């Protein structure tokens, strides 16, 4: 509290300084730049033509061509000739072409996909590591198979052979799995996409196997990577038609992941990390190793497992330290991480009535005897059962 | 940990803030990319411009028609989707403007300038033949008699064509793949591949089937006739249970889009000329519940013969890749392939790599004994159960 | 897609007379006229546009066509039927006969060692079209290439027969 | 074809249980409630009939209760259709035990034996289980008053205080609020029965012709079981009126 | 349901052959036939060290002279077993002799394939069974040991063991055991494969070991004399 | 709601029949707020950004997230398929468990979550 | 300065070079790479080794590329090595005169190598604890995060479950430096503290060294 | 025995569905430990579910098979309550028993028990229209040597002997936690027998001596069914023992 407080303090106002120191060079401070690069601004502009007409550029061919497709609508085979050169220009990149007569002026810029944008979500877990503790085994496990082989060469080069292409993350929700994949992607800051099963499965036919392949291939040119393939429980459980169940597409979107992952077309130190609350959906073959590697089983949380489990959920509201743990082992014990937040949400639903704003052992204990009986209630008791 | 988590979020959110406006402001500084090589390139660019013959916009020759009146007659696409016709190339030759080959036509004339280099004609058959590494036979476990088949058939009559005249047979057309799953069955193939110096093109059958049927007709056929350019070729089609699995057409279900693109590959088979030492190889679970109708036998020639692994033939497998990898070892490759139940060749593999990750954890940087007695005992059990529908009632 | 048809056929109209080939006919030939939630949709318009062609308008008697199925099981009822298509060939599965008359055929081509013992290998062969006999032949061949020598014998020719009918058998049993 | 279809009647569903037990409940939902009430000195039921019509003649005045026996009682909560079958199974059961038992028939032991046939079905013979919840009263010796319960899977209550049929959750606890353990006798308790009923239907207004009240009382030396006219029912109906102040009072 | 008249164009049920995937997971049975005996061993399946290895076994008695030792799905076995119980104890009475290893084993054979997916009966089914069972025992022949299997065949084997892998147990009896040899090589000859095809290691209520000789009754062993066998592995 | 503890809003039922005028006090709440009120009736009709559910949770919270706040109000009438009421009980009901859990969960918006 | 984070920096860092000039820039970088020095520097080489293979003109140059390349190194089980003492967070600058003078004037010149050739610095991998008169040679697990839950601890010890690294096993620096002796449920106390420092550790041992752990 | 499908169809898996369907059946029936001691035999029951308008025996877990021999069920899910599927494999189980009574008049063997049915589930699966099972059943009873017996069974159609056993809630689970609490002394004496099945049953219960209901049996009197409100005095000092094994 006081002692944080003078350095952060600090680095406030060091960033501060950071901004104005800016502002003087860009408007008075000049000594390469001058009235020079001002003036090659405009000769350039002018000699290049505005507007520049984009274009992709593909690839390059070293006599002064290159093959160009034009956004507009139709593909034009220029020549790359003014501000350019072959090796300036990159592939899968937008490209500037004089709109009067088309030549491959030059890359300025970066050309990104439609697809990787509505993907893509940021890496970095909402509960901080060393408080995702409870299976604080099973923690340690994803940082060594997905994260390590990527972050530390060593072993793997000493041990031999193929390293590791996935982890699957197994086992009642609320053992963390989401919060598992976003740490060890964010700490080796690889490009996390992040795509939900059931958009394997939608009305279109063949979307799956589609969405899949180009999501990895996505991957492989944005390497190294970690792709998270959250919740495949859908194949099966979701139909928009009698097309979209059944066989044909539970099929086509497993047989895509079994050549993706080490077939064929194979993946480089790309990791696969699946989420599945059910690998009764899932085939004995993404079950298989050397495509999956080792694989994390959650078990249930012990009555001591529990405690720790309880903690997660505690930090991220108001800090307990008058909650009673014992209550809560002795109660329901060999039920889910879905179970210690239900009781928890609970607790916060009846202080939100009072028009309470906070959650003492009071409320976790008026709400605990309802949410037991609750959760066999979940299940069907019908008319008396 | 609630009251320290705020104190962190506000003064990352003050520094995030001040940052954008840092980054945008800066910029490249009107700068220019070229640099200074590029100066003598502007004065080039800018007589291109005045010139007709630049820019030229890429087509494709669709088709050879003759009603010849001044120098050959061809009808090209252009990518704004008129159709044209140009004529015979301003000086380069005729016999570089083919069908289904690329062109460069003049943007302003149109007449081909110059030809390019063929194929663009379909969108998608470029898009599902995909990348090609090279795995070699160390890498694959066993030499066993499984193994040595798969060369037989596809290495010799492709690398040398003399043996099979020898014989007095044609090079196979057809070839097939079978064995179940976890084998190692693509990786013998990708070592092949490059023994033979005979390219192979990795092909998915869920690309094909689609939800209106007909653009994996186009594909099949437009993907035989690329093949057929290359000179001693496979195009392997992995993980095919369409154009693969069983022969059946329900007429509501997504079984109409499996028979079109069979039954076009049944045309290809036999072709509309002859394919001599050309060779498709399929992958199927066994050759029973494969078409025995999309299988005619004669030209699919020799199926050749994969099954999974015995206790024994576990045990060769283990040799190969232990031996590859980089590992100090007490225990001997015998036992702890004896100490494998008949399953899969994939758990028994997975002890060889799981030792090493046991490593890690033991806190050792390779392997020992003790890690490897560890990894059989929990990847017997791990990956075989665990898995797979728990229902086989009421389904076709 | 069914456009095409009328064009391609329209084609063959205008060379007259000519032979169109049509390799297969589930495609243009789907037994069903009623489907839904489908690709089948489309190739049922395809089909239908072919109906009509063959129906009289006269130069299409000129012209001829060539179709073959592999199936009976998906065949178009009206194709089948005439006045579309006037011929009904029917090709068998080969006789007692003619099986040793096309088999007789493939270990000639092959190098001289599977024409000794002729009646013997005639006999033996049980279900074989002609495809079966080809896939005899090159099986043979197969095994000459896994003893490692350039001579072929009639054994293997034999040996053959039970390995490939169309499908794996092996010609076995879990009894004992 | 027969070899394509499901209805998981003998085979067990992903559920671990089967579809046919599960749908049962939900038919006895929308259909007239049954009650049975335990009084000092007798025992009671009280049924709403499944005839919402606004004219009945009063052919069979049992058409939800049935007494069975001189010392047994049913009501059904449910179909009156699978009721029809399973009265006829009770006249028969409930006289024989008692010609061979010479003591009035325990509660207990006829739900038990009735309840094994229900599950019977459901498991093997390919038929569906019955529609229909019994709700039995009777009076052995050895337990005292008793009010059972019976259901379509099989499962058996022992209950004091209980309502099967519609809105069976605010029933049952409509009961408990009322009348506690031991509480509440026979007159005051038919009372209160009528007065969960005038609550609970599944088409409102509480008449004599929606109604039909059953009572075990035990006279000089027999245990007699009547179902009450419409008449004394009424005079119950008025009861019912002053019972709404007297719960909350 | 979904095909259980379900052949192949070769010519064998689908069925039948999904069976053994079954037999894999289960227990280890070792059964070798001795000129001196035939001794049987099979998994108890450890998991606690409370589960006595005296009053529960999984060698019983077919007939007070006769042995059967299970291996594969546990349910399956006891179907079998208490079927030909009832045939051999019936045939003592009447013939007065006991019952030759192979006149049980041929009853049990019959059971099955019968499967089909409607018209069952007990005699039918609707899946076929995957337990291999080994019939041990000693007759006025000698002492032999038939072997029954999944598909429904009786076969004379001297040894013959079924277990996690089927063929695997068998690969490693066949490189030990010779075919005339004492009691002691044979008993020994039983373990040795054991504890190798299985997860689990050699102990002494890890396995159960039982003997008949001929001219003996069924003995099933004591604690000590199971300890025994265990010296020499 | 930070120090009450529980996570800001994710998923808030309203169940029940209408003609009680259960959606009109949700009109009320949300006007004050300034939140957008975006009536979904059972209708991948309202999804235009691509037209099918499944990805209707991802580039709807984008949009939704960008104008912020909103407040997305799903009716989940049912009405639609005959083989989607055999996918979840409702194409809809099959859309919002992919976006309840999804959304839960995502970056930091859990007990950040403002987009309801 | 051990600013945060090495697992994401050096690669990051030698793609942003590419714009800024001068090939003496690469070199000058290569030193922060080091730290676990097969841990983060077998990437950082490979990197910088691509753009090196791909244009050469001048053997002034290839000179710069070369030194950069090989710099970095000190690796397979080679321990840790970064310009630190372990025990100083505090310290003041004086081993850094020799890099710092070298980083200031012209690295154009050969000259520029003899002050450049000495950083003389070391960390260890050692966990080599010494009891209260045990005086122990055996080395001691510990535990590794790379942030706080707390300023309660600022003086280099974090919670002992996190992600264990062994003894005798790479220890790494940012991102990972952070180091508690796993043993508070044996009640032991690093007396002299732990980051894999240079010095001869020490602690109060009321239970003495615990074995490995497996995670 | 009526249908017109087959009841399962195999799978290369060698699991059958319909035993595993059924073994979330039984655990309908609740949790369920049972531990041998010298002379009492205990068995325990998780929910009676009280609510003072009902009646206590109608819910049992625990049933008598026979006067002698009684057993407890469950083996393994969370799923919903329901006695009465586990009911029905009772009232096979006491049929089973009472025949044996006729054959050997002596207190009846567990044995017997077990073995019949792990052979009466595969049979159902024979017949078309019968619906299997898949169970594990707390066996308990006495011999004629007057020794102790506790016995298990399982889907597995398994049966072993045992010193203590629990099922219920993850049957390897409490059965694990069995394991630890076990000692040596703890089968001899009388009293520690009966704090092991009520540590394990007050780990998935709330408030329990009202939800924990359990007999001991003997080897010279039948069963007795304890009274609620005995077993709670018990139940507050064992929850004290508890934590301190934990």
């Amino acid at each position: 509290t006081q002692c944080r407080l003078k350095l952060l303090k600090l680095e406030r106002i060091k960033d501060y300084l950071l901004m104005e120191e800016e502002f003087i060079r860009n408007q008075e401070q000049m000594k390469p730049l001058e009235e020079k690069q001002e003036e090659e601004r405009s000769k350039v502009d002018d000699l290049r033509g505005t507007p520049m007409s984009v274009g992709t550029l593909e690839e390059i061919i070293d006599d002064n061509h290159a093959i160009v497709s034009t956004s507009v609508g139709s593909e034009h085979y220029v020549s790359i000739l003014s501000f350019v050169d072959k090796d300036l220009l990159e592939p899968g990149c937008s490209v500037l072409l004089n709109h009067k007569v088309h030549a491959v002026i030059g890359v300025l810029m970066d050309d990104t996909d439609p697809l990787v944008t509505v993907m893509k979500v940021e890496k970095a877990p909402q509960e901080t590591y060393a408080d995702i503790g409870g299976l604080d085994n099973q923690i340690q496990e994803i940082k060594e198979s997905v994260e390590l082989p990527l972050t530390h060469p060593e072993y793997y080069e000493e041990m031999g052979i193929k390293p590791p292409k996935g982890v699957i993350l197994y086992g009642p929700p609320g053992t963390g799995k989401t919060l598992l994949a976003k740490a060890v992607a964010n700490q080796t800051s690889a490009t996390f996409l992040r795509v939900v099963g059931s958009e394997l499965i939608q009305k279109y036919l063949g979307d799956g196997p589609k969405l899949v392949r180009e999501l990895f291939r996505v991957a492989e040119e944005h390497a190294p990577s970690i792709v998270f393939i959250d919740e495949i429980d859908a194949i099966g459980t979701k139909r928009y038609d009698s097309n979209s169940g059944g066989e044909r597409e539970i099929q086509r979107t497993m047989l895509e992941l079994l050549n993706q992952l080490d077939g064929f077309d194979s993946r480089g130190d790309v990791k696969v990390i699946m989420a599945t609350n059910r690998i009764e959906t899932l085939d004995p073959a993404l079950i298989r190793p050397g495509r999956i590697d080792r694989k994390i089983e959650f078990p249930l949380p012990d009555e001591k497992t529990k405690k720790r489990i309880f903690q997660i959920h505690t930090s991220r509201m108001t800090l307990a330290d008058d909650v009673t743990l014992d209550d809560l082992i002795m109660a329901k014990d060999d039920l889910s991480g879905a179970d210690i937040k239900a009781i928890c949400t609970e607790a916060g639903l009846m202080a939100l009535r009072e028009r309470r704003m906070k959650v003492t052992n009071e409320d976790f204990k008026k709400s605990k005897e309802n949410v037991l009986y609750k959760k066999q209630e979940g299940t069907p008791e019908g008319l008396y059962l | 940990q609630s009251t320290y988590s705020r104190q962190i979020k506000q003064v990352e959110d003050d520094i995030q803030q001040l940052l954008k406006k840092i980054n945008e402001l800066t910029g490249i500084k009107e700068s220019d990319t070229g640099l200074a090589p590029p100066a003598l390139w502007d004065l080039a660019a800018d007589k291109q411009t005045l010139q007709s013959e630049q820019p030229l916009q890429v087509a494709r020759c669709t088709k050879i028609i003759n009603a010849d009146s001044e120098d050959p007659k061809y009808i090209i696409n252009v990518k704004q989707f008129a159709k044209f016709v140009v004529d015979l190339s301003d000086q380069v030759a005729p016999t570089d403007i083919e069908e289904g080959m690329r062109v460069g036509v003049d943007r302003n004339k149109y007449q081909i300038h110059i030809p390019l280099p063929p194929k663009i004609d379909p969108t998608v058959t470029m898009m599902q033949v995909e990348e090609k590494p090279d795995v070699t036979y160390s890498d694959v476990g066993g030499c066993k008699e499984q193994i040595e088949k798969l060369r037989e058939v596809v290495e010799t009559p492709l690398l040398h064509p003399e043996r099979f005249v020898n014989l007095g047979i044609e090079p196979p057309k057809g070839v097939l793949l079978f064995g179940p799953p976890g084998t190692g069955k693509t990786l013998c193939a990708r070592a092949v591949a490059n023994r033979t110096d005979a390219c192979f093109i990795p092909v998915i059958g869920s690309e094909l089937v689609q939800k209106y049927v007909g653009e994996g007709a186009r594909m099949v056929r437009e993907l035989f006739e690329m093949a057929r350019t290359k000179k001693a070729c496979l195009i392997f089609f992995d993980e095919i249970d369409a154009i693969g699995g069983a022969r059946f057409d329900d007429g509501a279900g997504g079984d109409n889009e499996v028979q079109r693109t069979m039954l076009e590959l049944i045309n290809q088979l036999d072709g509309f000329d002859p394919r001599g030492n050309i060779k498709v190889l399929m992958a199927t679970n066994r050759p029973d519940t494969l078409d025995p109708a999309l299988m005619r036998p004669g030209r699919l020639d020799r199926k050749i013969e994969f099954s999974l692994p015995d206790l024994e033939g576990r045990t060769h497998i283990f040799k190969i890749h232990a031996r590859s990898m980089s590992v100090e070892r007490d225990i001997r490759f015998e036992l702890l392939a004896r100490l494998c139940p008949n399953s899969t060749g994939a758990e028994i593999r997975s002890v060889c790599t799981e030792a090493g990750m046991f490593a890690i954890r033991a806190r050792r940087k390779i392997a020992t004994e003790k890690d490897f007695l560890e990894a059989v005992n929990k990847v017997i059990k791990s990956y075989a159960k665990f898995s797979a529908t728990p229902r086989y009632m009421t389904y076709n | 897609g069914a456009k095409l048809v009328r064009d391609a056929f329209a084609l063959a109209k205008e060379k007259a007379p000519s032979i169109i080939f049509i390799d297969e006919l589930d495609a243009i030939g789907t037994k069903r006229f009623d489907s839904e939630k489908a690709g089948d949709r489309e190739v049922q318009r395809t089909m239908l546009e072919l109906l009509n062609q063959l129906d009289g308008f006269q130069p299409n008697t000129q012209v001829k066509v060539i179709a073959a199925t592999n199936r009976v099981d998906i065949l178009d009822p009206a194709l089948l039927r005439s006045g579309r298509l006037d011929r009904k060939i029917e090709f068998p599965m080969p006789n007692e006969e003619a099986r040793a008359r096309i088999m007789q055929i493939h270990s000639r081509k092959m190098n001289v060692s599977p024409d000794v013992n002729y009646e013997e290998l005639a006999r033996c062969t049980d279900d074989f079209n002609g495809a079966q006999c080809k896939a005899v032949c090159v099986e043979a061949g197969m095994i000459a290439l896994r003893r490692g020598a350039t001579e072929l014998t009639h054994e293997d020719y034999m040996e053959g027969i039970l390995e490939v009918q169309a499908k794996k058998k092996a010609n076995l049993q879990y009894y004992a | 074809m027969s070899r394509r279809y499901d209805s998981r009647t003998t085979i067990f569903s992903p559920e671990g249980r089967l579809y046919q037990v599960e749908y049962a409940m939900e038919a006895i939902g929308h259909a007239g409630t049954c009650l049975g009430i335990l009084a000092n000195d007798g025992v009671l039921l009280a049924a709403e009939r499944r005839n919402i019509h606004k004219l009945l003649d009063e052919v069979f005045f049992s058409e939800k209760i049935y007494k069975l026996n001189e010392d047994m009682a049913c009501s059904v909560a449910g179909i009156t259709s699978d009721a029809n079958v399973l009265t006829n199974e009770l006249r028969l059961i409930a006289q024989r035990y008692l010609l061979q038992y010479q003591e009035p028939i325990p509660c207990e032991q006829l739900v038990t034996a009735l309840c094994d046939i229900k599950q019977a079905y459901t498991q093997f013979g390919g038929k569906r289980p019955f529609g229909v919840s019994l709700l039995y009263i009777g009076w052995d010796k050895h337990y005292g008053f008793q009010l059972y319960q019976s259901d379509p899977s099989g499962n058996y209550g022992g209950w004091k205080a209980t309502c099967i049929g519609n809105n069976s959750a605010a029933a049952v606890s409509m009961l408990k609020q009322d009348y506690k353990e031991g509480e509440m006798t026979l007159k005051s308790a038919l009372a209160l029965a009528v007065k969960v009923l005038n609550k609970t239907m599944d088409v409102s207004k509480l008449s004599a012709e929606k109604v039909e009240i059953a009572t075990l009382t035990r006279e000089n030396g027999k245990t007699v079981i009547r179902v009450l006219k419409q008449k004394e029912v009424e005079q119950l109906i008025k009861k019912h009126e002053e019972e709404e102040a007297k719960a909350e009072r | 349901d979904r095909g259980v008249n379900t052949f192949s164009p070769e010519g064998r049920l689908f069925q039948v052959e999904y069976a053994i995937e079954g037999h894999k997971l289960g227990s280890t049975a070792i059964g070798i036939q001795t000129s001196e005996g035939v001794c049987l061993a099979v998994e108890k399946r450890i998991t606690s060290p409370l589960m006595e290895p005296s009053s529960i076994e999984k060698i019983v008695e077919i007939d007070a002279h006769i042995g059967c030792a299970m291996s594969g799905l546990i349910a399956d076995a006891k179907t079998l077993i208490d079927k030909a119980r009832v045939e051999t104890q019936n045939h003592w009475f009447t013939y007065n002799e006991t019952m030759t290893v192979e006149s049980v084993t041929q009853a049990v054979s019959n059971l099955a394939l019968q499967f089909g997916e409607e018209d069952a009966d007990p005699g039918a089914m609707s899946r076929p069974f995957g337990v291999a069972l080994l019939f041990g025992g000693v007759d006025e022949k000698g002492p032999q040991l038939f072997h029954m299997d999944p598909s429904g065949t009786f076969v004379q084997c001297d040894a013959r063991a079924i277990g996690s892998a089927s063929e695997g147990a068998q690969s490693s009896l066949q490189e030990v055991y010779h075919k005339s040899t004492t009691l002691k090589e044979a008993i020994k000859s039983s373990l040795i494969i054991l504890k190798q095809v299985m997860e689990e290691k050699l102990n002494a209520t890890n396995i159960e070991l039982a003997t008949v000789q001929p001219g003996q009754n069924f003995h099933m062993f004591t604690k000590e004399e199971l300890e025994e066998v265990i010296k020499d592995i | 709601f930070e120090a009450l503890g529980i996570a800001q809003p994710k998923g808030v039922l309203l169940y029940g029949p209408p003609g009680t005028g259960k959606t009109l006090l949700a009109r009320a709440v949300a006007h004050h707020t300034d939140c957008t009120f975006i009536r979904v009736s059972g209708s991948e009709l309202v999804q235009k950004f691509i037209g099918e559910g499944a990805r209707m949770v991802r580039e709807l919270f984008v949009m939704a997230r960008e104008h912020a706040p909103s407040i997305i109000f799903m009716d989940e009438i049912d009405s639609i398929g005959s083989s989607r009421l055999e996918g979840g009980s409702g194409g809809d009901s099959e859309v919002q468990r992919t976006m309840l859990e999804l959304l839960n969960q995502l970056d930091g918006f859990e007990a950040t979550k403002n987009i309801k | 300065g051990e600013p945060t984070l090495r697992r994401a920096v050096p690669l990051a860092l030698a793609l942003i070079s590419v714009s800024n000039p001068r090939l003496n820039i690469l070199d000058t970088l290569s030193k922060f790479s080091h730290d676990a020095d097969p841990e983060v520097s077998y990437n950082s080489i490979f990197a910088m080794g691509m753009v090196g293979s791909g244009t050469n003109n001048a053997r002034l140059a290839a000179m710069l590329r070369q030194l950069a390349q090989y710099h970095a190194k000190d690796p397979n089980n080679l321990f840790m090595v970064r310009l630190a003492q372990g025990l100083t967070h505090l310290g003041k600058g004086t081993l850094t005169l020799c890099p710092y003078h070298s980083d200031r004037q012209l690295m154009s010149q050969v000259a520029v190598a003899g002050l450049l050739t000495v950083l003389v610095s070391f960390l260890d991998v050692r966990n080599i604890i010494l009891g209260k008169s045990h005086y122990v040679l055996y080395g001691l697990v510990a535990a590794m995060q790379p942030r706080m839950l707390v300023t309660f601890d600022e003086e280099l010890r974090p919670l002992p479950v996190s992600v264990r690294v062994g003894q005798a096993v790479d220890v790494v620096g940012q991102a990972g430096k952070p180091k508690t002796i796993t043993g508070f449920q044996t009640h032991t106390t690093p007396v002299l503290l732990a980051h894999g420092e240079r010095a001869e550790l020490a602690t109060e041992e009321f239970l003495p060294v615990t074995p490995i752990l497996e995670g | 025995m009526s249908y017109d499908r087959a009841i399962t169809v195999f799978s290369p898996d060698g699991h059958l569905f319909q035993v595993e369907y059924a073994q979330e059946a039984v655990k309908k029936g609740s949790t369920a430990v049972g531990v041998r001691g010298r002379d009492i035999v205990v068995l325990g029951v998780e929910k009676k579910s009280v609510a003072k308008l009902q009646d206590e025996r109608t819910v049992r877990k625990i049933c008598a098979l026979d006067d002698n021999v009684c057993m407890a069920f469950a083996v393994v899910a969370s799923v919903s309550g329901l006695t009465a599927d586990a009911r029905i494999v009772i009232n096979r189980a006491r049929v089973e028993c009472q025949s044996h009574r006729l054959t050997v008049g002596d207190p009846v063997t567990v044995e017997y028990i077990t073995r019949y049915i792990a052979s009466l589930k595969q049979r159902y699966t024979q017949s078309n229209g019968r619906r299997p099972f898949g169970i594990s059943a707390l066996i308990v009873g006495f011999d004629f040597d007057g020794t102790p017996r506790l016995y298990q069974t399982d889907p597995s159609g398994t049966y072993h002997a045992w010193k203590a056993n629990a099922i219920g809630r993850g049957a390897k689970s409490v059965r694990e936690f069995l394991e630890k609490n076990y000692t040596d002394d703890a089968i001899e004496t009388d009293d520690l027998t009966i704090k092991l099945v009520i540590k394990a049953l007050l780990e998935v219960v709330q408030s329990g001596g009202k939800n924990i209901e359990l007999a001991v049996m003997r080897r010279d009197q039948p069963l007795k069914i304890l009274s609620p409100e005995e077993i709670e005095k018990y139940v507050a000092e064992i929850e004290k023992e508890k934590e301190e094994n934990e």
